[PDB]
RNA sequence: UUAGGCGGCCACAGCGGUGGGGUUGCCUCCCGUACCCAUCCCGAACACGGAAGAUAAGCCCACCAGCGUUCCGGGGAGUACUGGAGUGCGCGAGCCUCUGGGAAACCCGGUUCGCCGCCACC
RNA sequence: CGGCGAAGAGUGCAAGAGCAAAAGAUAGCUUGACAGUGUUCUUCCCAACGAGGAACGCUGACGCGAAAGCGUGGUCUAGCG
RNA sequence: GGAUUAAGUGUAAUCCUCUGAAGGUGGUCUCGAGCCCUAGACAGCCGGGAUGUUGGCUUAGAAGCAGCCAUCAUUUAAAGA
RNA sequence: CCUGUCAAACUCCAAACUUACAGACGCCGUUU
């Protein structure tokens, strides 16, 4: 924190586990919520979660913003309705100033060449319109799930659109 | 008709694994004066904890057959130990020779087997033209029609010399 | 490291369908005197190969030395001389549009 | 087909006919009556039948000037099994003295011969009988020792055509002997293998085939 | 070639599947090891010798689209993206207009179960 | 012993690339890992610069093959003064 | 010619340079969407908010309105356990 | 079998575009 020089893509690939080790584990609980198995897809009421932005939310971003989300999805009696889906994973690894590579801004260090930033965190990135994490059930209430994501958004760097079913 | 009938192609006895004729070249002696020929084979799989870690292995294995040598052998062969001569014992293909198998990785291989029926006997049964499949050329495949059936297989041998049990 | 097989990656490589040996016909075909021939390296070749830089440009074949044909880009290198060194086999393709 | 992600190699391939990576082998040595896209003194084997061909390739073609295939023999000669070596010495020998010098044999054509002083006249060829040639490719097959494939080569060698090959990778004789060992030159057929199966209990006659060969080397019809 | 050999392009040719064909003309399967030759052991294969018997395999011929592939119609889509220009808009990120190009996924319907060259051949 | 089994078991060594009647395996034979002298490319894109390297010849002498032919070291790019 | 804005927003192409991201306004203009209306809407506006009975259970309480079960009947112009 | 995602050191695909050569138009050159 804060996430600033973290989620703007001004770099290019990898993740690559070959290349990198010492990746921190994600603190993003399972990306399968609600009752799985049965096809939730048969449902009235629909979806949400549209990013409306560019990218790279960190696992710190998604994992408390998503279960936060689920927490107020609990209202629908624990195990009784909806499945929650998350889309993208936090693959993508980021490195931060370890003074040896270059100079100035991050992904630059001291000297020239040298320490790339040391591994510290991972974040998935997204596009202008992608569905961050969706799923629904019949209109349980007015739309508790719609209330969900109200809270879900408001912990994402992006401005997420609710998007109607 | 006669074509359809089942006869035994190559059987071949075998011996257990480990070195053979340890004290002196022996164990080949058995298999000798039995079956008429004298095979020997070798093995792969270097580190054996209580086996060798020899690569090219002296490992005993042997025998084969023909027509009529394994008849007059496989005569006074079967009618040896068979608590249950047949049943579940052999399987779809026709004949087998086994005992109790162990959980081992099987199936994705040419399928030679450890299985020991007698000093692991290998009656293999095939009807037909079958020399088709084996022979190098347009190999062809067995029909999966004119294929042996365990029921048919637990026939023929049984009709002669010994009960199925 | 540095060497003939320098950064090539795709240019040299021939993939899936055309893998293995190639037909003899290409490397047997003869060209005579000034004939414009393109240069490339068909992969699946291991001889009569030019460098890597300069591959793709046409040159004019000239006389043959040993089993290989003087050709190569007789043509200019960059905006420059037709300084030419040619040691290419028929294996690399000939012809003109 | 498939997803077509793969490309399939076939031509002659797919179902087998020619090989490749062989039959390319043959070809380089330009042989045939004349320059050939692919040339051979093919030897094929069939159950109960042996065939000898011979001819340079065409773009579409793979023609054959003269053929053998014991089957036709006996045109003259005799009724016996054709699935043995003897009778696969005869042919490949009968083809020789057909392909081998009749329609034309090794590179002999009207007009000036290929560059090199070379003149061919009847009777023993001047400047060496060496120029006569064909390469014999067993098709898909297995090279063995004395094998009929080779045997096909043996006659259809002393038939005038001169093909490279390796001696000692032949049957010797006996299986297919020469009448007299001191003189290599002779038309010779033997079928010793089968013969002496029995001693001479009855049946097989090796003696008959020497008879055939006698006829072969001589002025015969086609 | 009412069945062959050598190829070119190298899945439009792949995978799977149905039907038909010969018996002495072909290809095989097939039959058999005296020989040339052969199996770290097996004439299995390779090699040789040969036709008692078959079309059942292969092969050749006709055909099927379920999968894979190729191309095409229509839709997606003149969308996504983009070369050139703009005292057009927007706090900005970015967007828009004019001009010249122009996709992929996927869906529905067709196409494709090879095409071609030389040679030999009832 | 039999059956299934296009390749998940190779090619000295990084990585990438090449290869199936082979460049891989096995067997046998053999010393071309030869002497001499070139052409060309590379080193050094374009664009001059050495050692080194490579491709491709010829002259001479050999090896193996029926023969075409292959062999100017080890499939190619590091292993040099 | 037309429309928006009431904040001096703004009168700032680009940028170290011109900030502003995930305070308020029934001032006014313009555009869209849902539902309700001449079987008369809003005000829509004005006025009123029945008996068994505090239904049974539960509970410290549970009286239309924590929760579970039931949701009848009466008197009605009408009024849900 | 259905279902949820990715790649600077992945690729069944695949641009715009850069590039060798040639012809054409243009432009240029033979008192510059």
């Amino acid at each position: 924190r804060p996430a600033r020089c973290y989620r703007y893509q001004k770099n290019k690939p990898y993740p690559k586990s070959r290349y990198n080790r010492a990746v921190p584990d994600s603190k993003i609980r399972i990306y399968d919520l609600g009752k799985k198995k049965a096809t939730v897809d048969e449902f009235p009421l629909c979806v949400h979660l549209v990013s409306n932005e560019l990218e790279q939310l960190s696992s710190e971003a998604l994992e408390a913003a998503r279960i936060c989300a689920n927490k107020y999805m609990t209202t629908v009696s624990g195990r009784d309705a909806f499945h929650l889906r998350v889309r993208v994973h936090p693959f993508h690894v980021l490195r931060i100033n370890k003074m040896l590579s270059c100079a100035g801004a991050d992904r630059l260090q001291q000297g020239m060449r040298g320490a790339w930033g040391k591994p510290h965190g991972l974040a998935a990135r997204v596009d202008i319109g992608q569905i961050i994490f969706s799923v629904r059930t019949k209109d349980s209430n007015k739309d508790v799930v719609v209330e969900g994501l109200r809270r879900a958004r408001y912990k994402f760097p992006g401005q997420q659109k609710i998007i109607l079913s | 008709n006669p074509m359809r009938d089942l006869k035994i192609e190559k059987l071949v006895l075998n011996i257990s694994v480990g070195e053979s004729g340890d004290r002196l070249t022996r164990a080949s002696k058995v298999l000798e004066q039995l079956s008429g020929q004298t095979p020997v084979q070798s093995k792969a799989r270097y580190t054996v904890r209580t086996f060798g870690i020899r690569r090219n292995e002296k490992i005993a294995v042997h025998v084969t057959v023909r027509g009529p040598k394994a008849e007059e052998i496989l005569e006074r062969g079967l009618k040896v130990k068979e608590y249950q001569l047949r049943d579940r014992n052999f399987s779809a293909t026709g004949n087998f020779g086994f005992g109790i198998d162990e959980h081992i990785d099987l199936g994705i291989k040419y399928d030679p087997s450890i299985g020991i029926f007698g000093m692991d006997f290998y009656v293999v049964m095939n009807r037909p033209g079958a020399r088709v499949t084996r022979r190098k050329r347009c190999k062809g495949t067995v029909g999966n029609s004119h294929k042996t059936t365990k029921e048919d297989t637990v026939s023929w041998f049984k009709q002669k010399y010994d009960a199925d049990v | 490291s540095h060497g003939y097989r320098s950064r090539t990656r795709y240019m040299f490589q021939r993939d899936f369908r055309k893998h293995g040996a190639v037909h003899l016909s290409t490397y047997l075909k003869v060209y005579k005197v000034g004939d414009i021939v393109d240069i490339k390296a068909n992969g699946s070749i291991q001889k009569g190969m030019p460098h890597k830089f300069y591959q793709g440009k046409t040159g004019v074949v000239y006389n043959v030395t040993k089993s290989s044909v003087g050709v190569i880009i007789n043509k200019m290198v960059g905006n420059r001389y037709l300084e030419k060194r040619l040691n290419l086999r028929v294996e690399h393709i000939k012809h003109s549009k | 087909a498939y997803s077509s992600r793969f490309q399939t190699p076939f031509r002659r391939r797919r179902e087998g006919k020619t090989d490749y990576y062989q039959r390319k082998r043959l070809v380089t040595q330009h042989k045939a009556k004349y320059n050939t896209p692919k040339y051979r003194l093919v030897v094929r084997f069939t159950n109960k039948d042996i065939i000898c061909q011979i001819i340079s390739s065409t773009i579409t073609g793979d023609v054959v000037l003269a053929a053998a295939y014991s089957h036709e023999l006996p045109r003259y000669g005799i009724t016996h099994g054709l699935t043995n070596w003897a009778a696969a010495y005869a042919t490949g020998l009968l083809i020789a003295r057909r392909t081998l010098q009749r329609l034309g044999l090794d590179e002999t054509y009207k007009g000036v011969e290929e560059v090199e002083g070379e003149y061919e006249l009847t009777e023993a060829v001047e400047d060496g009988p060496r120029p006569f040639k064909v390469f014999l490719d067993i098709g898909l097959q297995r090279t063995t020792t004395g094998a009929r494939v080779f045997g096909a080569l043996k006659g259809a060698s002393d038939g005038g055509l001169y093909v490279p090959h390796s001696e000692n990778r032949f049957p010797g004789w006996d299986f297919e002997t020469e009448e007299i060992d001191p003189e290599l030159l002779r038309s010779y057929i033997f079928g010793g293998h089968v013969s002496q199966y029995m001693e001479e209990l009855a049946d097989d006659d090796e003696e008959r085939f020497s008879e055939l060969f006698k006829g072969y080397l001589a002025d015969d019809i086609d």
